[PDB]
């Protein structure tokens, strides 16, 4: 194995991966810092965001109406400490963004617009058309091209972290295109891969989305939070699970079941609105889980519309015309076009409730920083306690850019003061990686990996849905045990070195089965209803205070077994009531 | 129903077995919204396990997705088989070094995007003080040029990069006259130079394929003409300047 | 592998001519390849408006001296500027390219600035 | 030392025979030829109309070869081409903000063909009218 040295070492060049490798080259210039990435930078899928990022910009708002606003849709499982930091850095970051070249929407007197996302009652998301991810993430690439400090190795697997002595000491990864192992050496180490939305059938999300960084955290002790909660999106396309954005919705677009009803006003959204002016909270504006579980009871009624791709209730956006869908609307415009045949002018698109957001992930302080002293999580992958059991919409994006700089500068610090480890038991835990994967690789059973995917999915979209309920969560708690057997029989065929994908798409899908477990096994733990948790079961439908006013935290020991514990939500001037 | 199948042509290619590429056929079923992003998966997963491509976003955003297809640079993504009916052949993206299968060595891309200095030069302005002022006006006028999903669609597009490796070409170009045509920033000079040079926006001979291509709808040919223009202008300049 | 500072091109000055020359040939050329190409050579013309007499009358004015030059002069940039691409691109190797074509454009323009200073 | 092999499709003299798009595009510069070949051909009337009538009545005789005609008629029609080509691509240079849109290439498209015409009708006036 080749060596590396490093100060600090980022897993993944996705928006926060890349915000941290920033924050820490302005905080220091002499630094050697390793940007990782199984993919280029700019593939990442941050870039495929189009709502927006938040921050207070009205003059009319206030910081604590951002704060109310995410603890209330966080359903109080927010860290109080932490949204406070969060929201009063919102702006700065943004701003920021934008001083770095980020294309903002403007107003016509040439400042930042911002609209509303997240059912926000003031509009505080900035916004580039309806592409800001891909703004986002291009800006901050681009940015990041500017530092000498920052090394990238762009395709490159990471396998596993290096921990002795309850420190992190570096990493090892693979290179994807040489097929060789590669180590590097940093006394800090910060976790950007991402979320897991892969895990379910259908998603949102990109194929490279698959949980591995908290896999990865989980095999060392680390915990993973809250992973019960998942967020999924009232709209998607069918089949791709590709998303239309709630832009559709806030510009007045209309949610209809089969006889071209409303159907929302019957589900306690109503009184209807009229086509021109929507109104927040009211109708296809409603809240986001009540939006979607009025989807599961129209299907139950058999109100639903039967396509081959599956039943879906249909967007419908004519109304809008043609000026006011290309100036706000030109992305969702293509898409329904190519991929289900739909120009949106002439008729309805299908749509139904899609796998979207991991709210759970790796454990961290206020600091980002996990039980592991060096090691950080930040972003999708991790919980530093800001969504709680629900995620404000455009808050996401926001969290890259101000928990990735909050990252790159505190990983700085622990690089600083690190001292050395051992460097025997280091080579050892590397030789250690090495062994496993030629463990993996040697691997004979004949299982189709697919297969064990297909089948994964299959399960996380019956048993983790909408509607919970012990039954289902029980069936797919089982099924992934499985699943989990089966995979040790697995047979990856392809043994050539150059860009095998045969095997990192297996890795990977060991990864989402660790993953996996920990959202099945939190959820059936949690006997209460909170955010995007809703059990149907007698005494579990409902928010629950006096006992669940806690996080999960889900550890995995060697044994492999998924073994769950509690912790206290801090909260600092918003007691629930 | 019955899914009708598609007999599909997928140019193979192992650096440590094969000495050069060779055709491979493969039977897919598909309907309407079949893409070749999910013909190439069906393959993976069913037929050839050791098929290696790039994808991700599926949706024709992230930009990993290109490869060539009866000729034309495409997005697997983004090309549907109920077009192709009377035959589909893939390929490696043109005008790259085939690394593996489907997978090419996007390299020279990237040190071209790079060189060109794509980030915000010379504005001493912080965070404190409130954004920059621009106008939607301003922004029209590098707005267009600002889509590049760094495809690369627009160079195995583009027969010049073909004729000459060292070109920088159309997405390398239209990347950096976004970052000069954008009010905020004052690094013009700090670009020019690449700009210039002959394997700058001087080996573009407006064949205009780029434009053609692109997938995001960026005109990276119109960028050059204008970059053309601006080279020309700075040339004069620089003649005229005995300091 | 791609250098760090690269050296200016020349070619402006060309696509600055070529610029002129394209522009020039494409709005005023066809009225000229009909007249001198088709109306005087077929007699399809009004009494003597293309004799030998009128057209000299024309040519040895100040205009139409002028006016020769550039439409001789202009296309010849533009055309052999777009030739000497032409061999790069059809993958042909020319022994000093710049100096055969841009040499036979600067010669054939004096061959005109002379025949316009008048033979 | 490394398993991959990067292989190089070579690039052939002939590729713009492949794709039509291509080969519209040599098209579009074959008209190059014809250009040349034209303001050859004044030259030729240039110096042979300062050496009198009987040299110019031999050259108007030269263009009333079969043949020259022909190719005369083919300059022309490359002629057209490179206008109606060059019309399509000089609008590109612009980068023109009309109230907040950029605008397209249609408007001076239109110009461009509006001064033409009114040219192509000025010079056959002067020409043949007086
Ligand atoms: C369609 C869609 C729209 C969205 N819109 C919005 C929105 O409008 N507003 C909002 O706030 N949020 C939005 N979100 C949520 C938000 O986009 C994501 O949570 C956020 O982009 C995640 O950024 P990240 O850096 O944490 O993850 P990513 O940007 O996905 O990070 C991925 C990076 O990690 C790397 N990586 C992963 N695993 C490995 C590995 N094993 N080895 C090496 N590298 C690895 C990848 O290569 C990549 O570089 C949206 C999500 C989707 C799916
Ligand atoms: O609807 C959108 O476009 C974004 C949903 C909220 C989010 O993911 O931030
Ligand atoms: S200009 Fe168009 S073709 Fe070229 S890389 Fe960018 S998006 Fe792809
Ligand atoms: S195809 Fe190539 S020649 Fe110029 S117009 Fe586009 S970069
Ligand atoms: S998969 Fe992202 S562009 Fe095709």
């Amino acid at each position: 194995m080749q060596t590396f040295q490093a100060d600090l070492a980022i897993v993944g060049a996705g928006g926060a991966g890349l915000r941290a490798a920033i924050a820490a080259a302005q905080a220091n210039p002499n630094a050697k810092i390793a940007l990782i990435s199984k993919v280029y930078p700019m593939r990442s899928h941050t870039v495929a965001a189009e709502g927006g990022s938040a921050a207070v910009a009205q003059d009319h708002d206030s910081f604590e109406y951002h704060f109310h606003d995410t603890v209330a849709g966080g359903d109080w499982l927010c860290e109080q400490d932490v949204v406070d930091y969060f929201v009063h850095h919102c702006p700065t970051e943004m701003t920021q963004l934008e001083l770095w070249g980020c294309p903002w929407s403007r107003r016509p007197d040439g400042s930042v617009n911002v609209r509303r996302f997240g059912g926000m009652k003031i509009e505080r998301t900035w916004f580039a058309a309806d592409k800001t991810g891909f703004h986002m993430l291009h800006t901050l690439f681009q940015t990041s091209l500017q530092f000498p400090q920052i090394q990238r190795f762009d395709e490159h697997f990471v396998l596993d972290i290096l921990v002795d002595d309850g420190h992190v000491r570096g990493l090892v990864a693979m290179n994807m295109m040489e097929g060789t192992l590669v180590q590097i050496r940093a006394n800090a180490v910060v976790m950007a891969t991402g979320g897991a939305g892969r895990v379910y059938r259908y998603n949102t999300n990109g194929g490279i989305v698959t949980g591995d960084g908290m896999g990865m955290a989980l095999s060392h002790g680390v915990p993973l939070r809250d992973m019960e909660f998942v967020q999924y999106h009232p709209t998607g396309l069918p089949g791709s699970g590709i998303l239309m954005t709630e832009g559709c919705r806030g510009e007045g677009g209309i949610l209809v079941n089969k006889n071209g009803y409303r159907y929302l006003q019957d589900y306690g959204m109503g009184p209807e609105t009229p086509l021109g002016e929507p109104k927040n909270k009211y109708m296809e504006l409603g809240p986001r889980d009540k939006v979607s579980q009025a989807f599961w009871h129209e299907w139950r009624k058999g109100n639903t519309i039967s396509t081959p791709r599956g039943d879906v209730v249909y967007l419908d956006l004519r109304h809008l015309g043609e000026k006011k869908l290309h100036e706000r609307l030109p992305f969702i415009c293509e898409l329904a076009k190519a991929y289900v045949g739909v120009d949106p002018v002439k008729e309805p698109i299908p749509v139904r409730p899609t796998a979207h957001y991991t709210m759970g992930g790796i454990e961290t302080d206020q600091n980002c920083e996990t039980r592991i002293k060096g090691l950080f999580a930040v972003g999708e992958c991790s919980s530093v306690g800001l969504h709680g059991a629900n995620r404000l919409g455009s808050n996401s994006l926001a969290e890259l850019v101000v928990f990735g700089r909050l990252a790159g500068e505190q990983a700085t610090e622990r690089a600083a003061t690190a001292g050395n480890g051992n460097e025997a038991a280091i080579e050892a835990q590397a030789a250690g990686v090495e062994q496993r994967l030629k463990d993996l690789v040697n691997q004979d059973g004949g299982e189709n990996w697919a297969k064990i995917r297909d089948e994964m999915g299959l399960a996380m979209e019956e048993g983790c849905g909408i509607y919970r309920t012990p039954e289902l969560m029980q069936k797919t708690i089982d099924k992934l045990a499985e699943l989990q057997e089966r995979f040790k029989r697995v047979r990856i065929t392809d043994t050539s070195s150059v860009f095998n994908t045969d095997l990192l798409y297996t890795i990977e899908l060991g990864h989402g089965l660790n993953v996996a477990e920990c959202m099945a096994h939190s959820a059936m733990a949690r006997k209460e209803s909170r955010g995007a948790h809703q059990r149907l079961d007698e005494g579990c439908t409902e928010r629950d205070d006096v006992n669940f006013l806690k996080h999960t935290l889900a550890f995995r020991d060697a044994d492999g077994t998924t073994r769950l514990e509690y912790s206290d939500v801090k909260i600092t001037t918003l007691p629930p009531a | 129903a019955e899914m009708k199948n598609l007999k599909i042509e997928v140019v193979r290619y192992n650096p440590e077995v094969d000495t050069a590429p060779h055709s491979a056929f493969y039977e897919v079923p598909y309907d309407a919204t079949t893409s070749l992003l999910d013909a190439l998966g069906y393959i993976k997963d069913n037929l050839a396990p050791d098929l290696s491509y790039r994808w991700s976003c599926r949706m024709a955003i992230c930009g990993s997705c290109g490869m060539m297809v009866n000729n034309v640079p495409k997005l697997a993504c983004k090309t549907f088989l109920r077009d192709y009916t009377d035959g589909m052949k893939v390929e490696a993206l043109a005008n790259f070094p085939i690394e593996r299968d489907l997978v090419v060595d996007m390299t020279h891309f990237i040190e071209s995007l790079e060189a060109i200095k794509p980030y915000i030069i010379g504005n001493s302005r912080t965070a404190d003080q409130g954004t920059n002022i621009q106008t939607p006006a301003q922004m029209a006028k590098y707005h267009q040029f600002s889509g590049c999903i760094n495809c690369g669609l627009c160079y195995a597009a583009c027969p010049q990069f073909g004729l000459n490796p060292e070109f920088i070409g159309p997405a390398a170009i239209t990347l950096a006259h976004r970052y000069n045509e954008d009010s905020r920033d004052h690094g013009k000079k700090e670009r020019m130079a690449q700009l210039n040079s002959q394997n700058g926006v001087w080996s573009c001979t407006f064949v205009g394929y780029c434009s053609e291509v692109c997938p995001k709808h960026v005109d990276p040919a119109a960028a050059i003409q204008q970059g053309k223009v601006e080279s020309s202008k700075d040339f004069l300049i620089a003649t005229l300047k005995p300091r | 592998m791609i250098n760090p500072n690269p050296k200016r091109s020349d070619e402006p000055v060309f696509w600055g001519l070529f610029g002129a020359g394209g522009m020039w040939s494409a709005i005023i050329a066809p009225v000229m390849i009909l007249l001198v190409g088709i109306l005087l050579p077929l007699g399809l013309f009004p009494g003597d408006a293309l004799s030998y007499e009128r057209v000299l009358a024309f040519a040895q004015s100040f205009i139409g001296r002028v006016f020769l030059f550039l439409m001789i002069v202009l296309p010849l940039w533009c055309g052999l500027h777009r030739m000497h691409h032409a061999m790069h691109d059809l993958k042909i190797h020319v022994p000093a390219g710049k100096w055969v074509f841009y040499g036979l454009a600067a010669i054939l323009t004096v061959v005109t600035l002379i025949g316009v200073v008048t033979i | 030392t490394t398993k991959r092999k990067p292989y190089v499709r070579p690039m052939t003299s002939t590729w713009w025979k492949k794709l039509p798009f291509y080969r519209f595009y040599m098209l579009r510069e074959g008209t190059a030829v014809p250009a040349v070949w034209f303001s050859i051909e004044l030259i030729f009337g240039l110096f042979a109309l300062k050496n009198g009538p009987e040299a110019w009545a031999g050259f108007v005789d030269f263009l009333q070869n079969p043949v020259i005609v022909i190719i005369n008629l083919i300059t022309l029609a490359a002629a057209l081409l490179h206008t109606k080509t060059w019309f399509e691509l000089a609008p590109k240079a612009a980068n023109i903000i009309v109230k907040d849109e950029k605008m397209g290439p249609e408007p001076i498209i239109k110009s461009l063909w509006a001064v033409t015409v009114v040219a192509t009708i000025v010079i056959l006036f002067v020409a043949l009218y007086w």
